[PDB]
């Protein structure tokens, strides 16, 4: 019952799409549809990106897209800019009123 | 098929009537006879509950073990029931307009 | 616009107790949940238990039972964390966040819809 | 009485006489202990030792 | 650690499978199944409703 599996870091040039994925136990992600992502700028509080598997809140443009398949939850970004130099964190409801967070990915702009 | 359900008010699963709503009674004059309304249109109803831990097994003898309520994981919510509003409203309205035949 | 204010940085020693206070302003806090997270610099996020300010119900996560206590204060609209028996790796920053909506009809405690976050308190030991 | 010139299929692994035999023995074993003594007060802790 | 709508803890003691010892066990009984005895305002010694 450890944290969610997540790669160390990613990279990519501006102008294309980057897909990130988080995998977990079937009782954590494969049973409930309550997963979300968080963007962590170094120095201040993070901000929520999507609510459910695919639900866009207000104040954020239509650029992030979330999906679920089996035991893997994926988040896709299209049209990279320089305002994405931040960490990304997965989170999922794990049952028995406990939320399990992910490891974390770092993205670099070349 | 006869389903032997147990309910005091608001008859659950069973065979429906035909044509229109039907009212059955014994004398329709005194107040001591329970009057029965048989509907034609069903109305959905759901009932829920919060979580419980498990059956806490307590042994009180040679093989006589009972199961009591254990812990509760999460918050405390009240076990409620839900009925659609407009379906119940026009069902009771049809009951009224058909019960108005026996009372001018 | 609503805001969440927290206390300042703390410098302590192991074997002590630390209290972190989070105050919400601008909205009815009684109808919303409050969650707590802890961030040591270098690794990812970690999740602590949630408090229900309408009833005082607590449910902490694993490997934290018995050493952390959470208490709401509805008179001045605050939430207190008292954590005892600190270790060397407890040097971190603490954030308070607003969870889901209390509906009195379904368990919406485990929903990870943390919308507004605080600036966090930096606690350290030596 | 022996039959003349007929054959017959036989299967003992799927038989009804065996199941009725087993149920009869089970029920008659369960029936003979009905008016017998119940060992309820013999659940006490036994202070046991080797004989002298 | 919180407030529940209609449940009480009601920890009691009961006999085990041995008719010597008694152990303390807890449950969570509902409020309509719980009736206070005696007359005083001591809201501690409750009892089960169908044991009367
Ligand atoms: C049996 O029947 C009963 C019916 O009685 C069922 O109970 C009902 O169950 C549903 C769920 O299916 C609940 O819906 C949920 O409601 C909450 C609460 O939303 C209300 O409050 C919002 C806040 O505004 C108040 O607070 C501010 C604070 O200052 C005050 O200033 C305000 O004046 C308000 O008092 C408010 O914004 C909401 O308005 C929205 O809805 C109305 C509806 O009529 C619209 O007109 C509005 O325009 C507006 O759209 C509302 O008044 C919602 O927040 C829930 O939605 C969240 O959750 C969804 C699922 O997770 C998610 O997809 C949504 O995006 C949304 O996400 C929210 O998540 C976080 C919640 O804190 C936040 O980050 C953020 O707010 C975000 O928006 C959901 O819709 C009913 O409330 C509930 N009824 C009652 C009486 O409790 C019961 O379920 C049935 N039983 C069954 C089926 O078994
Ligand atoms: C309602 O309460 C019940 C209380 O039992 C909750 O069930 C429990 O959920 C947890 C989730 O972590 C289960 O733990 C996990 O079980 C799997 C089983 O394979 C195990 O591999 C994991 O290591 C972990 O221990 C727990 O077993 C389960 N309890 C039972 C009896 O199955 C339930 O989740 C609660 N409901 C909700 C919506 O949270
Ligand atoms: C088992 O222990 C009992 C005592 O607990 C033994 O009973 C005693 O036997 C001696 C024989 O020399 C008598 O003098 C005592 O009066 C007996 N005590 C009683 C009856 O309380 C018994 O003999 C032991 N069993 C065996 C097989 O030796
Ligand atoms: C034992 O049971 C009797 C009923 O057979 C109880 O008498 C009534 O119980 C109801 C249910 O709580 C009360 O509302 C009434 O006030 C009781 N009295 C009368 C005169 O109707 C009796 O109270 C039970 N014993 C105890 C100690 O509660
Ligand atoms: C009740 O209504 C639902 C939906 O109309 C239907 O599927 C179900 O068979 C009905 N049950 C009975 C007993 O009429
Ligand atoms: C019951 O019905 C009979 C005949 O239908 C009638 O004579 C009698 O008065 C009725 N009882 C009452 C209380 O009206
Ligand atoms: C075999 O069957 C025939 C039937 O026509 C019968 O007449 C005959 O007696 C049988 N053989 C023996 C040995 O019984
Ligand atoms: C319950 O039974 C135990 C048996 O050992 C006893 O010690 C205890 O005093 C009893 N009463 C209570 C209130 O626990």
């Amino acid at each position: 019952q450890s944290a969610l599996t997540q790669p160390a870091s990613v990279s990519g040039s501006p102008g294309q799409s980057i897909t990130i994925s988080c995998t977990g136990t079937s009782s954590d992600v494969g049973s409930y549809n309550l997963v979300s992502w968080y963007q962590q700028h170094p120095g201040k509080a993070p901000k929520l990106m999507i609510y459910e598997v695919s639900k866009r809140p207000s104040g954020v443009s239509n650029r992030f897209s979330g999906s679920k398949s089996g035991n893997t939850a994926s988040l896709t970004i299209s049209g990279l800019q320089a305002e994405d130099e931040a960490d990304y964190y997965c989170c999922s409801y794990a049952g028995s009123s406990t939320v399990i967070f992910g490891g974390g990915t770092k993205l670099t702009v070349l | 098929g006869i389903r032997p359900v147990v309910s005091t008010q608001l008859l659950l699963n069973g065979s429906l009537a035909e044509k229109e709503i039907v009212i059955r009674s014994e004398n329709l004059t005194n107040n001591a006879k329970i009057i029965i309304v048989h509907l034609h249109t069903p109305v959905e109803i759901v009932c829920t509950r919060p979580n419980n831990n498990t059956r806490k097994s307590v042994r009180i003898g040679p093989g006589q073990t009972f199961y009591a309520t254990g812990d509760i994981i999460g918050d405390i919510k009240q076990a409620h029931c839900n009925i659609s509003e407009e379906k119940w409203n026009d069902t009771l309205q049809k009951v009224g307009i058909e019960l108005q035949k026996h009372f001018p | 616009q609503v805001q969440l204010v927290q206390s300042g940085a703390e410098v302590k020693k192991p074997g002590a107790s630390v209290k972190v206070s989070c105050k919400a302003s601008g909205y009815t806090f009684t109808g919303y949940y409050m969650h707590w997270v802890r961030q040591a610099p270098g690794q990812g996020l970690e999740w602590m238990g949630w408090i229900n300010p309408n009833s005082g119900r607590t449910n902490y996560a694993q490997k934290f039972q018995g050493r952390v206590t959470m208490t709401r204060d509805t008179s001045i609209s605050t939430a207190y964390m008292e954590l005892s028996r600190l270790r060397s790796d407890d040097t971190a920053v603490y954030y308070c966040a607003r969870g889901g909506w209390i509906s009195l009809y379904y368990d919406s405690s485990g929903y990870p819809n943390f919308d507004y976050w605080g600036q966090g308190t930096l606690v350290t030991v030596s | 009485l022996v039959l003349g010139n007929v054959t017959e299929n036989f299967n003992m692994w799927k038989n009804d006489m065996v199941d009725q035999m087993h149920e009869d023995i089970i029920s008659l074993w369960d029936q003979s202990l009905k008016p017998c003594v119940k060992l309820t007060p013999l659940c006490v802790t036994l202070i046991c030792s080797d004989a002298g | 650690s919180g407030g529940v709508e209609e449940m009480k803890n009601c920890s009691f003691n009961t006999t085990t499978e041995i008719r010597d010892k008694e152990k303390k066990e807890y449950a969570l009984f509902y409020k309509p199944d719980i009736v206070p005895l005696s007359e005083t305002n001591n809201t501690s010694e409750y009892r089960l409703i169908n044991c009367n």
